[PDB]
């Protein structure tokens, strides 16, 4: 990577700034508001009559 | 809840008012967020980044290099290297003795010595590097210590001299260029 | 009806964003 | 990372712009390595690190507030101690090559060699000379005979001790004394904060967020909206670089003057008028400061004039 | 088409105009530091070469005696001849004698 | 006024281009204050008349 930055096959003595390092994400975390207002499904499916 | 991004979540000491959703910095960047299912304020810090500098003795001498991860704690580079989540895929070998924590970043591939020499390859924050074989990183020495023998009634007078010629080089003129825009 | 001075009040929170020690 | 961020769609469009990014990277690297030459030219002038003797009697002159303080861990002089208490979207700040604890050793070596050797250490070997006899040479440099010092040595010593005492009372009490150094710190913080705040601008695009463009617009048409952001952010980054090149030329012009005052005021006695303070120059003492240097110019000022009758010749 | 070409030509005109401005702006900055180093070389010639300098370290390390100019491609080289003491010896000294 | 004149339709569109006007205005003020400093340093070198 140092050679490609200088576009040469010979590198002189020194310190060269080549690229940048990034810590990649591990996992995604999606959080949404509480699910509420449950429908009265049991009032129809679980009817006594 | 629709506020997307990437970062490191942590517990924050900030006290949100009970009607606020998130926070902003002085530069209008997000600094916190409230969990929609826990009602807790989570500080947001960006995932680590920085530069990468390669210390080379020169390809005429050796193909060994030392890699400086600027502005990174060695404890987080080693964690990300083990988990394989560092953008630059290439990994310098880490023999435990060749990883050093400078004030400029994490220096890998150079063995730190307790001696001091004149600076060969400036790394930063008083730390230099050289090739001596392997690559050594040291704290630069400002010069040879001297103590003049000051006394109330003692003077030193030269008894000889030396005629010295020194050369100074100064640029004077550039290269003249003319450009046709059309 | 009448007329009175409003002085320096009627300020509300323009949004739901937290800000600390800012102008 | 500044123009695009974590976006593959934007990164591909940015490649078709030539070496605009490479020119900016070269420009900021030339500045960074220049700032380490400004600091080295001013301070790294002595070949060796001189030390003052364990006994601090210099003929009645009291350099206690100038010489390093052994009790503090930082080994800064009492004046230097109070000079230091008065002053991320891909953007990184690099640390200077010389730590503030190594600049203070360079300054301490200049003070220890001036009090002991005089001006001899700046022109070859350091030859010791008693301070009352060094100040008698500096009186002969301004046209006053050396018997004036020896007969007023106790008076002259007290005037120097009192003048050094008022130096702290000027910096400690009066603010805006170091406004030259604080100005070069404020202009750097404004430039970086302005560079960040322009990531919230639209520049005529649908929105200021790349993710909100790729989803809300068709990929055939979202490329045009990105190109408005790339054009806008590439210009707001060239503006930052160009102003740094102009400011770095003001600093280099003032880092060359500080290297000229160290060579001539400190490592010698200057005959140039008002170059090393108002009056007839005798000595000067460097004191380091954050991103700067402070000179304490000791000068000879006449007083208590009297009228006389004069003639050109006498027959 | 002529309407489709004019849209994609202004992208090349604006791209190369900013490529010329970025070039000229940097030449003005470079020429400001060459002039700074050319005003200094004219001062060294006037003072080091056409005379003897009492200023310290202006014409080299030591006590200035004389300097000689030598031309070089796009620059100038000075050979500063200076006087350096050597072989110091310890002595006892007095301010005055009675 | 230079860019938009007295058009409020143009003025609103100028806000989307960031704080470019503020930088251009503070840059010219720094030049102007300097020009009064250049005159003072040359001539105002005498405490008395
Ligand atoms: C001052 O130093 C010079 C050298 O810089 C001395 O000259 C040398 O003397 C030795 C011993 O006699 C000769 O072998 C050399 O050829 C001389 N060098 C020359 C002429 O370049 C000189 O003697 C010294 N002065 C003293 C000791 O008084
Ligand atoms: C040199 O000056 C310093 C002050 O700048 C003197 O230090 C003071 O010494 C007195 C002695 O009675 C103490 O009471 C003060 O507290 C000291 N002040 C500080 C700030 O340390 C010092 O004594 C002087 N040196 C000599 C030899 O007289
Ligand atoms: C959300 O629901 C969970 C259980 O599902 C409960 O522990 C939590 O307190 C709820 N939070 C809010 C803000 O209602
Ligand atoms: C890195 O973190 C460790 C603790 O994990 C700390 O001791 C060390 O000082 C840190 N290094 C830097 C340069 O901040
Ligand atoms: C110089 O004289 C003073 C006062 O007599 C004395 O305190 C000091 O130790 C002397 N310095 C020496 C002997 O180096
Ligand atoms: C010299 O004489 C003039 C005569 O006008 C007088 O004003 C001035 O004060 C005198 N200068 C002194 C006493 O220093
Ligand atoms: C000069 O004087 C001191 C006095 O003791 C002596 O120790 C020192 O070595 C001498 N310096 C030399 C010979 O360079």
């Amino acid at each position: 990577e140092t050679k490609c930055t200088l576009k040469s096959f010979t590198v002189e003595k020194g310190i060269y700034q080549t690229s940048n390092f990034r810590v990649q994400p591990t996992e995604s975390i999606v959080r949404f508001p509480n699910v509420t207002n449950l429908c009265p499904f049991h009032e129809v499916f679980n009817a006594t009559r | 809840n629709g506020l997307t991004g990437t970062g490191v979540l942590t517990k924050s000491n900030k006290k949100f008012l009970p009607f606020q959703q998130f926070g902003r910095d002085i530069v209008d960047t997000t600094d916190a967020v409230r969990d929609p299912q826990t009602l807790e304020i989570l500080d947001i810090t960006p995932c680590s980044f920085g530069g990468v500098s390669v210390i080379t003795p020169g390809t005429n001498t050796s193909n060994q290099v030392a890699v400086l991860y600027q502005g990174v704690n060695c404890t987080e580079v080693s964690v990300a290297i083990h988990a394989d989540q560092l953008t630059p895929t290439w990994r310098v070998y880490s023999t435990g003795s060749n990883v050093f924590q400078t004030r400029a970043g994490c220096l890998i591939g150079a063995e730190y010595v307790n001696n001091s020499y004149e600076c060969d390859i400036p790394i930063g924050a008083g730390v230099c590097a050289s090739y001596q074989q392997s690559i050594i990183a040291y704290t630069m020495s400002l010069g040879a210590e001297n103590s003049v023998a000051y006394s109330n009634n003692s003077i030193a007078i030269p008894t000889n001299f030396t005629i010295s010629v020194t050369t100074e080089i100064l640029p004077v003129s550039m290269t003249k260029t003319s450009v046709d825009c059309t | 009806q009448s007329y009175t001075n409003s002085f320096t009040r009627g300020v509300y929170y323009p949004d739901k964003v937290f800000r600390s020690s800012v102008l | 990372m500044y123009i695009c961020g974590d976006s593959t769609e934007c990164s591909n469009l940015l490649l078709q712009y030539g070496s605009f990014c490479t020119q900016l990277k070269r420009a900021l690297t030339g500045i960074a390595v220049e700032q380490d030459k400004n600091t080295q030219e001013v301070f790294a002038q002595v070949k060796q690190i001189y030390k003052t003797p364990p006994i601090k009697y210099f003929g009645g002159f009291n350099f206690s507030q100038i010489l390093p303080d052994p009790s503090k861990p930082s080994k800064r002089s009492p004046i230097e101690d109070l000079l230091f208490n008065k002053v991320f979207n891909g953007l990184t700040v690099l640390p200077p090559l010389l730590t503030d604890e190594m600049i203070a050793q360079y300054t301490s070596a200049l003070l220890a060699g001036t009090i002991t050797s005089g001006w001899t250490f700046g022109a070859g070997p350091a030859l010791q000379i008693p301070f009352p006899m060094q100040m008698a040479y500096r009186f002969n440099g301004i046209g006053v005979t050396q018997n004036v010092l020896y007969e007023n040595q106790k008076l002259i010593a007290n005037q120097f001790n009192s003048a050094i005492g008022k130096i702290q009372d000027s910096l400690f009490s009066t603010p805006s004394a170091l406004g030259k150094l604080q100005d070069v710190v404020n202009h750097n913080a404004q430039a970086l904060n302005t560079l960040v705040k322009q990531l919230s601008s639209k520049f005529g695009a649908i929105s200021s967020v790349l993710n909100d463009i790729l989803s809300r617009l068709d990929p055939p048409e979202a490329e045009v909206q990105i190109d408005r952001l790339i054009t806008g952010r590439l210009q707001s980054l060239q503006t930052y670089v160009t102003q740094q090149l102009i400011r770095a030329a003001e600093i280099r012009a003032s880092a060359n003057l500080a290297a000229t005052k160290m060579s001539e005021c400190v490592l010698g006695q200057s005959k140039r008028v008002d170059f090393c303070g108002k009056g007839y120059h005798l000595m000067s003492f460097p004191q380091s400061a954050p991103h700067g240097v402070v000179f304490l110019h000791v000068t000879y000022v006449p007083a208590q004039e009297k009228n006389f009758t004069t003639a050109p010749a006498i027959c």
